[PDB]
């Protein structure tokens, strides 16, 4: 109670003192300004030139008071803008923070998680330097119990939001190496009770499957797809957040990765996904089924048997623009691959008047998308014969008299497409 | 692109 609000000049004079005590007293006050919610002098106490001193306090193991205070003043000071995070790495902090991954007490060792937190946070170059330090193994040692529930539940919840920065970033991506030896580790914490370690544990998957299609097998090959599609249906929408992303990274991926989502029965839960209240929720859902109808015919048919037409339909009618504009990605690709029955199918649920409504939108590439795809369902109308029939439909729906605008528009792709359509149909 | 990457344990 007696370390609040000490000037910047006073911390640094008892910290260069030789006295230990004084020192600590110092430090704690340090802190107390980096807790204090509004705005901490952090630049000044670097241009001080205390970090240096900070980092040798964590050595003193004798003395573990001045460890906790150091290495929470020094996790605030990580927390920062890059150029900050960046004074504490020049420090020589990283090396004595995995040396603290080991102390005794659980409450600085939990501060030691939570500064290589922040640090490798930061960007990719800090979270391979982190992981070069050796950080990992001290982290996932942390974690090596029976059970779970027997740990601190905050002190898990660190660990975890640790784990899943090192696991974040894509320039470059985590090493292959350093992710095999984290998921094992992550598959389980996937699994916990807790709903801010499995948030937190979506988000460490949805870095990993961010990627090329061989950074989304190892991660669809420990099986977690399944998992996955479980917390999809979550309540806590922190919780269906990442694992939407996740699976919508999976999709992405070659079409027996997509297969994978499709056998875990993730189909069954879009129907609350397409109409979820969140709008993002709507938007991730429905850019997740553009990848799903960009597939094989019998994999668009899984999306026809579990009736989520109807929802494409719906959210090409009514969404946020965003939404709208990844149905119409959705239905671009579901007419590009689907047979001739399953675009039928498409037009008899009513896809076309809410098609021709997003063409008054003032989105150039939207338009091409939507354009592209009446050049496809009149590609499977002439199979048929009934080209006419579907001139009809669109005319009757003040579609044709769109197209006749997108005829003479300023982007040369779009002109190109409706004059075609105007010709060869109209 | 999710929660902050960064945390500042600062409490009241």
């Amino acid at each position: 109670q007696g370390t609040v609000n000490w000037s910047v000049e006073d911390i640094v004079k008892g910290i260069n003192s030789n006295n230990l005590e004084s020192q600590l007293q110092a430090t704690q006050a340090a802190r107390k300004l980096l807790s204090r919610e509004k705005q901490p002098p952090i630049d000044n106490i670097i241009r001080a030139g205390l970090i240096p001193k900070f980092v040798s306090f964590l050595g003193k193991t004798d003395c573990s008071p001045i460890q906790f205070e150091s290495a929470w003043a020094l996790t605030n000071i990580a927390s920062g803008t890059s150029e900050q995070t960046k004074a504490v790495v020049d420090g020589g902090a990283i090396p004595a923070f995995i040396s603290l991954l080991a102390s005794p007490h659980a409450h600085i060792s939990e501060q030691a998680v939570w500064a290589l937190g922040n640090i490798a946070g930061d960007g990719s170059a800090f979270r391979d330097l982190v992981i070069k330090h050796g950080a990992i193994d001290p982290l996932l040692a942390l974690l090596a119990v029976p059970d779970l529930s027997t740990l601190a539940c905050g002190y898990l919840r660190n660990l975890t939001w640790t784990l899943s920065n090192l696991c974040r970033n894509k320039n470059p991506a985590p090493p292959l190496d350093a992710v095999e030896q984290i998921l094992p580790t992550l598959v389980r914490l996937l699994h916990h009770n807790d709903p801010e370690v499995l948030a937190d544990s979506c988000w460490a998957i949805s870095y990993l499957t961010d990627g090329p299609n061989e950074r989304i097998e190892m991660v669809v090959k420990k099986g977690v797809v399944p998992q996955l599609v479980k917390l999809l249906g979550a309540t806590e929408l922190p919780i269906v957040t990442p694992a939407l992303r996740a699976i919508g990274n999976i999709v992405t991926g070659t079409d027996e990765q997509t297969q994978k989502v499709i056998d875990a029965g993730a189909l069954a839960v879009f129907p609350s996904l397409l109409t979820n209240p969140k709008t993002n929720i709507q938007k991730e859902a429905t850019w997740t089924m553009s990848n799903i109808t960009a597939g094989r015919q019998d994999q668009i048919q899984q999306v026809v048997n579990h009736g989520l037409v109807p929802f494409l339909v719906g959210v090409l009618s009514k969404a946020d623009f965003k939404t709208q504009k990844e149905a119409a990605w959705a239905i671009t690709n579901y007419t590009s691959g689907g047979t001739v029955e399953q675009i039928v199918y498409l037009v008899h649920c009513g896809i076309i008047e809410p098609l021709m409504n997003l063409l008054s939108a003032k989105d150039t590439k939207i338009i091409q998308v939507i354009l592209d795809a009446i050049s496809n369902i009149f590609q499977a109308a002439e199979k048929l014969g009934e080209t006419e029939k579907l001139s009809i439909m669109i005319e009757e729906c003040g579609g044709l008299d769109k197209i006749e605008a997108l005829q003479r528009h300023e982007n040369e792709s779009v002109y190109k497409a409706s004059l075609n359509l105007i010709e060869k149909y109209f | 692109e999710g929660p902050s990457a960064k945390k500042p344990k600062k409490e009241a």
